[PDB]
């Protein structure tokens, strides 16, 4: 496996010919130039994505890929509280059980079915030649083994180092090389003792050891539905995104309107910014927060607007205690925060921010 | 003892001023009126504030930040008062501040001010 | 050897080696049990008093609960729950009063009832326990009220409301023996019976008296609800025993807890809480010391413990402080309580041995009643 | 100080717990906090209600009742705290009682509890 | 050498002897008078708190004011009279928050007005003075308020209301200049110059940045409103001061408290109120010791004083206590205020010889903070 | 001169000569055999007396001359109190100005004019001799000087040790020539912290060499009309006893209904009680204070009638300020203050003790 398994997974990853249409990859809407983020303008700007057949739109922004592997699989911790997975609404168990999903998903690849994956293998001398040297001859002949072994690869890859390298300007500074800014050290001061670090970390208490600025759990910070993009998807005015409730299995009624809190890693190069991609500025996000904590009238105005933040999509099962923390932040305190945010960018990507 | 002489932190007992994650506690140590080191004793609120401080470890010779956090709701325990100030800056730095009471967002706007505990948040760099 | 603060600090420093997180939280007392022990803090008349949750055989505050103008603390024997009469004003000790009663759970010490007594009808005195009483069933609280007159109020814990004042004679305390009917003592030297158990006016009956008007009993005789055994000292420490448990009194023999010699050489009760009493190996513990005969309210460095029954004494302790208060565990092998007004500190004693085993310092300003559940 | 031993009263300083009119007084003497021995602080009601006890006057060799009237509708002073039992009987015995708030018919019906105040009120009969 | 103790005996002694009768009643304390002092106790944060009226002339309580959690006192400069801003709870700690501001009567001490702060908006801070001030007129009280964000909340002391909150930067502390401006000191260095009229936002107008980053400006500067002075020390002495007194801020010469070999040697103020100015004198007195850096918050065993002018050192004082809080009286011959947290206890020194003349003990739980009226 | 003129008032005291029809004497209705006061049954029982004309009673109850002569003469305090005086609204400034009075009074002595007085003074050699050798010669033919002669003397006899013995068992317990009973020394202590030593005691502070239990003030304590007195007075049912404010001099509203603090001594045998003579039995006198106290129904009936006490007849200027004491004196209470009251009996008037 190991060494092997990631590399075909790279070219999987790569490849339209998982697509009907052979329009699109993996990599078209998590693109590696972008930290695995869709740069393509569709109906609703950058928030959701197209699928291959060059009309479908999602409903929800493309995350990135970036990271994704250091989430936990999907569990009940002994609290009560859900958490890790993958997907905005935790439905799939990990990066393997996510990794078939989009190939098969007629808004995305809009592959048929199985069969006709494995038939697309098939056809590639590579794949013939790499698929059968992990997992035997023939796999490519049967689609449920075919299908499982372009899971098992895909995950792989995501796996590797070249997807989790840990070389931001934080992770430099927490090595002791080099220095925060004044404006970045404020940032990094204010993320730790106001009310972010209670969602935007991975651990309770302690250090953790390859931070990813999540704590994996499931909140319903009470967003507003994206109409355009909501128009877009096609799922219609009426419908509501349940979030973790549409896990299959998951019955629990307070856990209507929740989404996984993402990582903020590479945050400032992969807007717009939340489930449904309602923000395009990451001031915007952070100002966000201060609409359960300011009483000034600014606060109850989306800056990229002019107008009120609109009523949560869920307005029930809202993380109140976290989020009316008493406290606002003021344009120096929001500023410093940006600073810090953009410290989080892996190395490859610190020319996009300017 | 000599309240003017550098403060010297100790691993060996949390309900000592001097235990090395109090280097900048003001108030009472929770784990006298029935918190712990990092829990607030029943019947008072958690509030989600802090202050903060990068205090040195005897024992690994690292310093890491102990965001400190109220337990809030109750009369002040009057248990293992302690007020120790290590990189504590005046009011208006207020995230190094240690006299203002960092009760805000515990549940039922509770604000009067029981105890603190020591909570390490980071490694200070 | 290692002490609770040293113990906690091994173990998060082994919880930091290892990165074992933990969320900081609000924690659960542990479960009532015959060795939790309760500490009211008067504090010499403040206007705001502290209670200290103890567990007894760690020697830990497990909790407190704040409280108003010279409360009165009462412990459901059950463990089921504890509560308060207790008294506030608009701005500090002035402006408008409210006196109410919470009731509290255990364990998260979260208030569960909050009931507001009309009329500010407490009697503001320094702290007796059997000033406020509950009945056995426990659904009903009994407090004094002094002001105009002699009077008892009745609150409806189970359905959380104040229902009336009884009126009853020049008499004191309120010692409940069913769910209907309690005692009090009578300036008379009496005892009253009042029985209740009904919204219309109470039957009162008055026993015998039993004593003479010379001889003063004092403010913290010792009551078993669960043994109905009332254990009343004198100033002398001449013991008065009333056997309730028939649901009627019967007075019992008068015995001296000091020895014909003791009583020559100067002894003599003293202090707060003077008396305990433990009912399954029925023993009375009185705190004694050599005093002057109107030096009756200060510390004690002595305990007597004799046989309930017999009268014959089984031990007598020095304490090693100067002790205001005792009280015991209700359990086997008991502990005994013995309360520093003046160290504001609990000092936990082998009640067989006499020996300190452990202390609980730091009990706010001037702490003076200690209360136990008897949970067999 | 023996706690246990004979209480020795002295005519020569108000705010010692030994002044001879304070033989019976429970909690802070109100001279401590802006009273005097028979007046109480400004801001606080004076009670009508009392305690009493016959102390007796070292100076004179006259035993005098006492008064123990309450300063109240202010937090306990702190300073000054004293307790003495001269004489001083259980609760069922209330005019010789003081543990007990004597601070009826105070104005604007303070009832918590400042100081006491000393003041002499007749002649004791023994 | 007779104490104020004896000289009551005696007198009351000879009342006793002639036969002079006399009403018990309500004493009125003496009128305001420039060696008058109060002291207040926020009791390390305890839900209730008490302020001490003291005549520093006779080391005497002749009065007390009682206030809630961390209450902010003020006190009119002509001796007209005493205000707080304070706050209470409905159930001693816990319940539905009340804030508010009472003036009193400085003779009787009774509250001349109960003012309602809406929406509990006062900062809940260890108690600094200037965290709530009168303006000159005496007519208005500002206060501090740092949640939802840094605010200053304006209150009609003549027409006993609360009027309105104002936006500020984020800047700290509140020195009034006119019945209308006041100046805050602010995160970036600079003071901040606020402005308001009946409504709108406030003017706002910044000085230069004054202090660099890594210079600490201490908590408790002193400020003599009758003066415009405002005197702010940093955590080695240096002190900052600044002249309001044109109604813009002009920054005057810096001055050190202590020689670089003093630094050197360990020697930087400490304490809770460090510095003091009297006015009519234009001395600074500031409280320092022998100090590891971060221990600027415990006492300090020695005063020094300075001219404001030059920054000539004219005295060190040896206090001969654990010092805390400092201040003076403003009249002639001043009267040095050095108040112990530890000891409870107000010493009363000789400003110019620094003697000890006279203490006052008792002061509360753990008094701080010291302030007189500027009435010359 | 002192003894001797202490003898003329002695005379005069008990001559029926000073009344119109010469049937009545100050000894008449301030009998000695009864402390001073009137045993005659009138139409309102022994509430109010009958004059020289056998048809004419007052309004007011005769008190006790027994201590009269301890009561300072009339005055203002510092305070603003008015203290002393004589009558019950102390409309007479000391016992010489309150001498003449009843003389000239129709409902009592009846004499018409002082020259009717000195007439009937002339008419005895003895008190020719008697005032000659006080007041030098002629003083029975100038009626001013007769008049005030004869006030001068009855005022020095009524100064006298016969009035003020001060040899009731109070003051031989204070002597310390015998001790309290139980049942007395506990109404003596309940006398002395209750509310009854706010006005029933001369000090308030210290200790009264001559203790006559009255601070000499005036207070109104809220008594009903004395229905049956009344009547018989023939004031009318419109009438109003203002008590104080009667005195002429005396204008502030305030003292409408106030009545001179009585001295105790020789209560238990000089009933009926207050100003009026409303209450037959000590015991009721104490009970009315409950009024003012006690929740208990009992409290707010006369046991004497079975009603109502009354509305007070001058509702206005009540004590409650120490009448509101907080505290209802239970039966034993009211059992030992009986008792120590009785203990205020002069040595002469004990056997009237049954
Ligand atoms: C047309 C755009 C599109 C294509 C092509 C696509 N994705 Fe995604 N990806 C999404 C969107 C949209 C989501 C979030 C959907 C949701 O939460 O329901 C997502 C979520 C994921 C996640 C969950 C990450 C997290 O933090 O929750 C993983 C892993 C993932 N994609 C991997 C893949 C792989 C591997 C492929 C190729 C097999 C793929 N994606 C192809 C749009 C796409
Ligand atoms: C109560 C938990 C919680 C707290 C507190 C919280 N967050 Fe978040 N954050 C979330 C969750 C959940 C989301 C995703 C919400 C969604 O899209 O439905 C999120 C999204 C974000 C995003 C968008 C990231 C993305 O990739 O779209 C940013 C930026 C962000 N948070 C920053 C902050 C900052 C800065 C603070 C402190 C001011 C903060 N958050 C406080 C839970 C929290
Ligand atoms: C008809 C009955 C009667 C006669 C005769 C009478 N008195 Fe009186 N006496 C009264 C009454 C009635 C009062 C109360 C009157 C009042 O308060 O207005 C009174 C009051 C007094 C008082 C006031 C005492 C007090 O405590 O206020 C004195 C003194 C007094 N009498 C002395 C005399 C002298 C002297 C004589 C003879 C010159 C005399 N009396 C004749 C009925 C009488
Ligand atoms: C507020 C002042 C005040 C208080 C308190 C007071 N008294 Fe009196 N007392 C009076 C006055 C005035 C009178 C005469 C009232 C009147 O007749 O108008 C009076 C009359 C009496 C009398 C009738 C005397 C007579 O000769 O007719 C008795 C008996 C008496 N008081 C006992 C008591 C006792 C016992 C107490 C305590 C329970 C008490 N009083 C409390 C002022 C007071
Ligand atoms: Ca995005
Ligand atoms: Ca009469
Ligand atoms: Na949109
Ligand atoms: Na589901
Ligand atoms: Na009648
Ligand atoms: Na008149």
């Amino acid at each position: 496996a190991d060494d092997a398994l990631a590399a075909l997974g790279a070219q999987l990853f790569v490849d339209p010919a998982l697509s009907r249409n052979a329009t699109q990859s993996c990599a078209t809407c998590h693109d590696p130039a972008r930290a695995f983020t869709d740069p393509r303008e569709g109906k609703a700007g950058l928030a959701v994505s197209v699928g291959d057949d060059g009309q479908s739109h999602g409903d929800r922004n493309t995350p990135t890929l970036g990271y994704a592997a250091l989430v936990p699989a999907f569990h009940r911790d002994a609290n009560g509280k859900y958490k890790g997975g993958q997907f905005w609404d935790g439905r799939a168990d990990d990066l393997k059980q996510q990794a078939g999903q989009p190939m098969l998903n007629p808004v995305e690849m809009a592959m048929p079915d199985r069969a006709a994956v494995a038939a697309r293998l098939r056809d590639d001398p590579a794949y013939r030649t790499g698929f059968e040297a992990l997992f035997g001859k023939g796999v490519l002949d049967d689609p449920e083994r075919a299908f499982d072994a372009a899971a098992e690869a895909l995950a792989a890859y995501q796996a590797t180092g070249e997807f989790s390298p840990f070389d931001s300007k934080y992770d430099r500074v927490m090595r002791g090389e080099e220095k925060f800014t004044p404006l970045e050290e404020f940032g990094y001061t204010v993320f730790i003792t106001w009310n972010c670090r209670l969602c935007h970390m991975q651990r309770k208490q302690g250090v953790a050891e390859r931070e990813t600025f999540t704590n994996f759990e499931y909140h319903n910070i009470g967003l507003p539905v994206n109409e355009t993009a909501r128009e877009a998807s096609g799922l219609g005015a009426d419908h509501v995104d349940h979030g973790l409730l549409a896990r299959p299995g998951i019955e629990d009624p307070a856990q209507s309107g929740r989404f996984k809190v993402p990582s903020l890693r590479n945050v400032a190069v992969t807007g717009p910014y939340m489930h449904n991609g309602v923000f395009t500025d990451l001031r915007t996000a952070i100002l966000f927060y201060n609409k359960y904590t300011s009483r000034r009238p600014e606060a109850k105005i989306n800056p990229e607007t002019g107008a009120p933040w609109g009523e949560p999509e869920v307005a029930r099962n809202l993380s109140l205690a976290e989020l009316q923390s008493g406290l606002m932040l003021d344009d120096g305190r929001v500023d410093a925060l940006v600073a810090f945010l953009e410290t989080l960018t892996d190395r490859r990507y610190e020319p996009l921010l300017e | 003892t000599d309240p003017r002489a550098k403060w010297v932190p100790q691993d060996n007992d949390i309900q000592a001023c001097d235990y090395w994650r109090h280097c900048s506690i003001d108030g009472n140590i929770c784990d006298c009126s029935g918190g712990s080191l990092t829990n607030c004793p029943p019947g008072t609120k958690l509030a989600t504030a802090s202050w903060v401080a990068s205090c040195y470890n005897p024992t690994d010779g690292q310093s890491y930040l102990i965001a400190y956090r109220d337990c809030c709701g109750y009369n002040v325990s009057g248990r293992c008062p302690c007020l120790n100030t290590e990189g504590e800056l005046p009011v208006y730095r207020p995230e190094f501040a240690n006299d203002i009471i960092w009760c805000f967002g515990a549940e039922d706007d509770a604000m009067t001010y029981h105890c603190t505990i020591s909570p390490i948040v980071g490694k200070a760099s | 050897q290692e002490t609770q603060g040293q113990a906690a600090a091994r173990a998060a420093a082994a919880d930091l080696a290892a990165g074992q997180d933990d969320e900081p939280r609000i924690l659960e007392a542990p479960a009532p049990d015959a060795r939790r022990v309760y500490v009211n803090d008067p504090a010499h008349f403040a206007a705001v008093t502290q209670q200290f949750v103890i567990d007894g055989e760690a020697g830990r505050v497990i909790g407190m609960i704040d409280g108003g103008f010279l409360p009165n603390p009462v412990v459901a024997d059950d463990g089921s729950f504890i509560a308060h009469a207790s008294t506030v004003f608009s701005r500090i000790a002035r402006g408008e009063r409210t006196d109410y009663v919470e009731v509290f759970d255990p364990v998260t010490l979260l208030p569960t009832a909050d009931i507001e007594l009309p009329d500010a009808p407490r009697f503001l005195v320094g702290t007796y326990p059997w000033m406020t009483s509950l009945t056995p069933d426990g659904k009903t609280l009994l407090f004094y009220q002094f002001s105009p007159a002699p009077a008892v109020g009745v609150v409806d814990l189970e359905g959380k409301a104040f229902k009336r004042m009884l009126d009853v004679p020049d008499c004191y305390h309120i010692f409940p023996t069913a769910p209907d009917t309690f005692f009090m003592h009578c300036r008379d030297g009496s005892l009253a019976k009042v029985a209740f158990g009904t919204e219309g006016t109470p039957e009162i009956t008055h026993t015998e008296v039993f004593h003479p008007e010379d001889e003063f009993l004092i403010n913290h005789p010792a009551y078993s609800q669960k043994a109905g055994r009332l254990v009343w000292p004198t100033y002398t420490g001449k013991i008065h025993q009333i056997d309730l448990s028939s649901g009627d009194a019967k007075f019992l023999p008068a015995v001296e807890a000091l020895t014909e010699a003791e009583r020559a050489d100067g002894w003599r009760p003293g202090g707060w809480q003077q008396v305990a009493y433990h009912r399954a190996l029925d023993r009375i513990y009185l705190l004694v010391d050599q005093r002057d005969e109107w030096r009756h309210k200060t510390a004690s460095r002595f305990v007597v413990v004799l046989d309930a029954k017999t009268g014959e004494r089984l031990a007598k302790f020095e304490m090693g402080h100067e002790i205001d208060s005792i009280n015991v565990s209700q359990d086997e092998k008991p502990l005994l309580y013995a309360l520093s007004t003046g160290d504001k500190t609990l000092y936990i004693h082998d009640a067989e041995s006499g020996e300190e085993l452990r202390s609980v310092n730091q009990l706010g300003h001037g702490p003076q009643v200690i209360t136990t559940a008897d949970m067999g």
